[PDB]
């Protein structure tokens, strides 16, 4: 595999997403890093798709709403960012007050 | 369209060229096998192999660098030979000659 | 006797006249030369020639050499050649024909009793490289530069600071002499850059003598004729490298105003393009200039389909800049430009721009700088075709022009080259292994001082050291002691005059840094190009002698995708 | 000109009047003071003030400050204030006005090329917090407490072993000397504990000539009338502190007869509330003695739902206790007291009980001293409202209270408030930079002798330090030598003179402690209540001057679920 | 009083006469003897016995030890006893009964303040293991190593280069002296082999003089009888031993030339089967020798339904092999024997291989030496029933003869039997703890010169050291200066002499090899048989005194799936 | 639990092979470090049911096909080898050619 720290590192962000993944199955309202996780995987996804970062910018908007998330959540998280391998190579995409 | 690959123009390679080289009958008479490298001192291999080992002086197998000849238990078979080069010094292997020639 | 080219290749490695296909990319180089008799190549193994009496002498350590790469297929900036490397002293001893003079013809690098050897036949050597333009925000950035394949590292930083979030700056001899004492630490050579933001030379002078190697020029301290003029005049007194991120906002002057305050004088000018910071719109025609070395940082290369619409926002965090204060933000448009984007990606392949670097995790990424050098060349051959200095059915010239930008065009830049930049002989070891599949994506082997430092490595407790899970980890060459004798830490002549070394207590070998202010554009190899450039103020359309210059974006780059689980 | 209160908040961060809310509490602090001269903020970035001739001066590195933290919102035992931090040479130099005096007004704190800046606006300085109970079980309990805030950890161990699982003692001069050799490796400054518990007061003073700061007094050795009155005795001459767990057994006498023993000398009783361990019932009655100075350990902090519960088998696996055998736990009941434990969160609020520690892995976390003592804070409020002292519509007075605890009080108890334990001028910097909305939970930046040592770091290979995974990496502060020149080991006076140091070689910079035999309950910070308090030996009932003293559980918490992944 | 067997054995561990099951296996060890006074064990906890006046005395440091394990089962070589451990300066004071002289009875081991204490009670304690065939391939290595319980290393390497992921070998000068500063950096005692493959004795004699304490004569390098007599030449001038791997390709002799090579001078053979290398196919009859030391590597114990399939391919790897030159694959099976590999198992069972080690990374497990020699004790007592020694009903005899394989026979190979190999006053303190259940699979705690290295520990924030996850964490023994203080690095008496670790400045306690020449089988304790052993050129059937010498492959073992998460 | 540092090393291939296993649910031409842990991830499980070494050698060329993955990456994989505990211990599967 010759994994570099960056793709170990993103292992860690992955897994993190997995338990809130089963957590918001169960029904339960996200804290504050569940949602980050959540959320950040998800764009990961899009990249490995090969969805433009102009897509995800948006669509990461839709995937925790105010009602799925503990009170302050929302609040807590202004942006969120994550980088991935796009067909094009590594890119940033930011995602602006993510929950709603 | 493959990561890394080579483009290997064909033909072939000429090995050893411009050396002596000599042609041996050799035959195992041991009950063992027994395997030689391309840079040994053929003059100095297993006791057992029988040929004629004064024509093999200063000689090694002209094969290919890092390969070998593998002779089964009575088995009997004509290598070729090539001359060492550099200051034709041995040293090593059975410890015959440790020196010029 | 014979052997096929094919069972040759297979066994040795490629030799004159085969080609071979770099990674993923529509690159391929073709073997200029090789070293070897044919017959007498040195492979080591069972029953093979590298033995006692045979391909290994009877020498003494003095007389042979530590190590020996064999069968190497070497690519750098003077030729593309197969021929084994020898090691002595944690340096470049020879390249040639390795073996034993006792029975073999032509040996230039004996091998005896104390000679260990590393397996090269299939593999391509490279120098490692060199980032010039590193941001010192956290100690992680060393392992994630070298597992790409960069030896060296040149830049500023203190740690996760606001200065250093956005400046290459050690501001001052307190958190200079710190971050010295933190370099013996890393698996990497390590240079530091000073703010060279002031007025008053002894403030710069303090700097200097306390270990910097350069001085840093940055807009967000004040990039203004003063400052430089103020930076420049220690330079060129105490032979270290000036760095420039010039005056964006206009604020002080334009470009010209700037280039009239360097006067003639050397200088590194950082992300020339203008993306990563500069004279808004036209930083860019700086690399006409003689006594300018023009760098690039690395997220515009190369031009691609997400490349505008990442960078309006990465260009926030980076300068603490505020998205709801006009100011901060509608200057946007006129820092990120299609236009200078794409001309920038051929400036590259005509050699006008003669580096790469990061700009490490403040718009840029430090594990990226040799792989997306190479996905430029790939996009420049793809869209271009042939350069005019070609021969042959290869890519061979492109290839020597793009691997000297991050390698030796870097080195000496910084005055470091008598010391790394590339494989010749007296120069550190410093030396990278790749598979072709996977050049200048993941190495098989790093390098460092004569000590492999990092290396891909399977399971612990297997049974071989191939099985899985297979992932970067640690060697020795990053042990605590053999990383201090396989490392440089670079100063200045006057630091090292100073006893700042033992002053400190600084356990790494010191290399002092030299020919600063005599390196002009022509030095820079294969990328010495002053083109007649201009930039249109209004459509911000970079010309050369009139020709428009520009690229289309890349919708899929190689290097990507098919080697990344991220 | 004129800037509205909320745009100026946004800016610089909020100004005298403005409340501020910590963390998801309902604690609201409110500015009391700002050292700015409107308009004349410094901030740094793209055309910011802090550039050249600007908000920096002209001035050589001895004349201007290593780091400046602008804008910060300053909390501490002396005042809630906004104000720019100097830091010069590892220690706190001024606490004002930063800028350039060429052309700023009542400039204190003087910027220059030597000045690396770290922008504190919108965010909550506080010092380093001091844990003065760590059985050094592991060294990673290091990492753990550095990345909560705590930068100085007092306590004792050899490791995994059974004397160190139950007891805070480094036993004797061989374990002593490794481990102030082993403590040149941990990011935190450091004090050790020896074995106090012997009857031979010779044996007592090697362990203090070989480098401990105090003796541990535990009844798992013998916490017996004459163990105790030996290590008194020899804390009286070397002028070291002594940590008090008692008899909880009443083997040799009740509270009365050890404190007897104690006979008015000055001494540090650990978990004062008894589930700890201590006199049961009554060990809690300590806190009215001047000659006391008392903590409490965290579990039990503060009065939850779930606490009892849990510990009736916490209590087995530290001190090495039969669940089998009848007397290891028919005592279980007598240790672990609804009533003591609901009692000790108001006891604190009142400020009889003066500190707050952890006791790491032996019925303790050690990354939850600080969050514990801020849910108590707020537990408290909602509880009993205003404190008498308060003033104005805020917590101000309570938040000061309670910050003292984990900071200056556990500074003044052992004898080394003379190098840490607040932000006042002289002291080490050792600072923690905070997020309101993170406040107490988890840091934004943790600073060690001037260098940052850990903070949250995104992506390394990221083209900026914010994108995820985001998660705490050790920073330059924490490597080798820069590690060893920003952190203390601290030795008794004895230690310091027969040359301790210099015979183990310990690279660190060493601090002597002192005046240990001197401080007293009125010396504690804001909690120097001592209450008329009693225990009913029946009912467990605790009364101060006859009115009962009580609390309720908490069902849930601030500063919990909604922060943590696990 | 009086107390039932059960009752006791649950308090302070067996007694004489009870039995215990090692792990998952069908050994069972009987109590030999307990060196305690009944009702005067020494137990630490709450209201235990090491206290203050009780267990605990009032003698100064000098006059105590610094560590004490309680009630431990002791298996070694000697015996299988119950009894105090005393640690003292790092190094083991006394095995005997442990307390204080003032009020106990028969105390040889006097515990005061300065003493810490581990308590035993219930875990057998052994010495640390030591494996004699390493291949530096990398660092990591170490911690697998010292996590199953082995604390001294000996082998050779540079790391993952070819010539050491095929061979022991650190290759001359440089790279000796380059590792011996690495050494210092791992938690495990170290001693280097050079390259033993030449035939001019200078060259060997400055590998030595340099730092190596053995000399690895390797086919790949050329085992030829030349360089054979060459390297024992040197061996017996310098005290230093050799480790050989015979020409498996017959291509210089058969195994009787080589034996006649060797000339009866003292030799240490590696994987003495044949399928880790060696002539093919009755290397195996080097067994029957007086100077010949056989060890075996182990991935070939025990033999079980897998082994051979597995084998096939994983000779290739290793030796840099081609599977498509029929030379390279003709003679695999030649090498992979399953006649051969069936009598191994019972030449271990016999006392005629008195070693196990690992060959880690090149044919063999670096985290398995320990698991796989008692595998193979399981198997064999299965098939074969109790020993001719074997007295009572219990394995004591087998266990005595197969934990001496990787203690004290390797330790007596080597020359290093004065400072480890075994629990005896005077060695060096690396002893392992070990729950029964968790037997040679996962120890509790592994101590290095007395001072804890590394254990299984539980969440860091938890308020016990119990808490998930429990995995492997390094602890202060393994930090820094501490480690160097207990560890050792092994030198030759030549590179001793010279100053040498005073020249690359070495941290880490020196030790000096000697008797490596005088060793011969007869030493091996409890495995010295010298069989009158052939294997038939054709058939590889082993015979000894002409009877059939083979075993049944296993289908499952213990110490497997029960244990293991992958 | 007391894990081993080569049982955590193996949660890391273990992960990495969910991150696949996703992906190729989703219908995606795997690359190469996702080929690599799939069926490093396969061989592992199968010495935990019991199989032997030889059987796993050959069940192992028949889990991803070469129109399951990227251009190029079958050429990139030669072999794939992984070690886990069978019924007798550590064992070393080399399956070669395994992607056809
Ligand atoms: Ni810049
Ligand atoms: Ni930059
Ligand atoms: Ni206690
Ligand atoms: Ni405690
Ligand atoms: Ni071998
Ligand atoms: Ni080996």
């Amino acid at each position: 595999m010759e994994l570099t720290p960056r793709e170990k590192d993103k292992l860690l962000l992955f897994t993190a997403a997995l338990v809130a993944e089963r957590r918001l199955a169960r029904g339960l309202k996200l804290n504050y890093p569940e949602s980050v996780a959540l959320i950040s995987a998800f764009i990961m996804e899009g990249a490995r798709d090969g969805k433009s970062v102009a897509s995800l910018m948006e669509e990461g908007r839709h995937v925790l709403t105010r009602e799925q998330v503990m009170e302050g959540v929302p609040e807590m998280i202004p942006d969120i960012q994550v980088e991935a391998t796009f067909p094009d190579g590594s890119k940033l995409v930011t995602v602006h007050n993510p929950i709603i | 369209m493959i990561p890394g690959e080579y483009h290997v123009k064909p033909g072939q390679i000429a090995l050893n060229t411009g050396r002596a080289t000599c042609r041996v009958v050799v035959e195992n008479h041991g009950d063992r096998p027994i395997q030689v490298g391309s840079h040994y001192h053929f003059a100095e291999v297993n006791p057992a192999l029988k040929f004629d080992r004064q024509q093999a002086a200063g000689y090694r197998l002209n094969i290919p660098a890092g390969t070998a000849v593998r002779f089964e238990p009575g088995q009997k078979r004509e290598v070729e030979l090539v001359a060492f080069a550099g200051h034709r010094a041995v040293f090593g292997f059975r410890g015959e000659v440790m020196g010029p020639l | 006797s014979n052997i096929s080219r094919q069972a040759y290749a297979d066994m040795f490695g490629p030799t004159v006249g085969d080609k071979v296909r770099l990674a993923d990319t529509e690159l391929w180089i073709e073997v200029e030369d090789d070293l070897t008799t044919y017959g007498e190549e040195v492979k080591f193994g069972g029953g093979k020639v590298i033995r006692d009496g045979m391909g290994q002498g009877q020498m003494l350590a003095a007389d042979c050499v530590d190590l020996v790469l064999t069968n190497a297929l070497i690519v750098d900036h003077w030729g593309i050649v197969k021929a084994d490397i020898g090691v002595k002293d944690g340096r470049i001893f020879a390249i040639g024909k390795a073996g034993n003079p006792d029975i073999q013809p032509n040996v230039t690098i004996p091998i005896g009793a104390a000679t260990e050897v590393i397996a090269a036949e299939g593999k391509i050597v490279t120098a490692g490289g060199i980032d010039t333009h590193i941001h010192w925000i956290c100690p992680q950035q060393a392992e994630e530069a070298l597992v790409s394949g960069v030896t060296t590292m040149v830049g500023g930083g203190t740690g996760p600071a606001a200065g250093t979030h956005a400046t290459t700056c050690t501001p001052g001899p307190w958190y200079i002499s710190r971050m010295l004492q933190a370099a013996d630490s890393l698996p990497v050579n390590i240079g530091l850059l000073g703010k060279g933001n002031v007025s008053q030379p002894d403030a710069l002078r303090e700097q200097v003598a306390a270990g910097v190697i350069g001085l840093k020029i940055h807009e967000d301290w004040g990039a203004t004729p003063a400052a430089i003029d103020c930076a420049l005049t220690v330079a060129d007194e105490m032979d270290i490298q000036v760095a420039l991120h010039s005056d964006t906002l206009n604020e002080s002057g334009f470009v010209e105003d700037t280039l009239a305050a360097i006067g003639g004088r050397t200088i590194h000018t950082f992300h020339t393009e203008g993306a990563g910071g500069g004279h808004a719109p036209d930083i860019i025609t700086a690399c006409a200039h003689p006594n300018i070395l023009p760098s690039s940082t690395n997220p515009t290369l190369p031009y691609t389909l997400n490349t505008i619409d990442e960078h309006l926002d990465m260009l926030m965090v980076c300068h603490h800049l505020d998205p709801d204060i006009a100011e901060d933000v509608a200057f946007a448009e006129s820092r990120i430009r299609r236009e200078t984007i794409a001309a920038e990606d051929v400036l590259h392949d005509l050699g006008a721009f003669s580096l790469t670097s990061s700009d490490s995790q403040a718009m840029g990424r430090v594990g990226e700088v040799i792989l997306r050098t190479w996905q430029v060349a790939h996009r420049m051959k793809v869209q271009r075709g042939a350069l005019a200095e070609e021969t042959g059915d290869n890519d061979n010239f492109r290839v020597k022009r793009y691997i000297a930008k991050y390698t030796i065009n870097p080195a000496l830049t910084h005055g470091i080259a008598h010391e790394v930049g590339s494989i010749e002989v007296g120069k550190l070891a410093d030396l990278v292994v790749w598979s072709p599949a996977f050049f200048g994506v993941k190495p098989a082997t790093v390098i460092k001082g004569g000590m492999i430092a990092i290396a891909p490595m399977g399971d612990i407790n297997a049974s071989i050291p191939t099985p899985q899970p297979v992932h970067y980890r640690p060697m020795f060459g990053a042990l605590g002691s053999a990383r201090h004798h396989c490392r440089l830490t670079f100063l200045s002549q006057a630091a090292a005059a100073n006893g700042v070394a033992e002053r400190l207590n600084l356990r790494s070998a010191i290399a002092v840094v030299k020919g600063c202010r005599t390196v002009q554009k022509a030095d820079m190899v294969h990328n010495s190009l002053q083109p007649n450039i201009t930039v249109d103020a209004q459509t911000y359309e970079v010309r050369v002698d009139g020709e428009l210059i520009t690229s289309e974006p890349a919708d899929v780059l190689p290097m990507a995708q098919r080697y990344f689980l991220f």
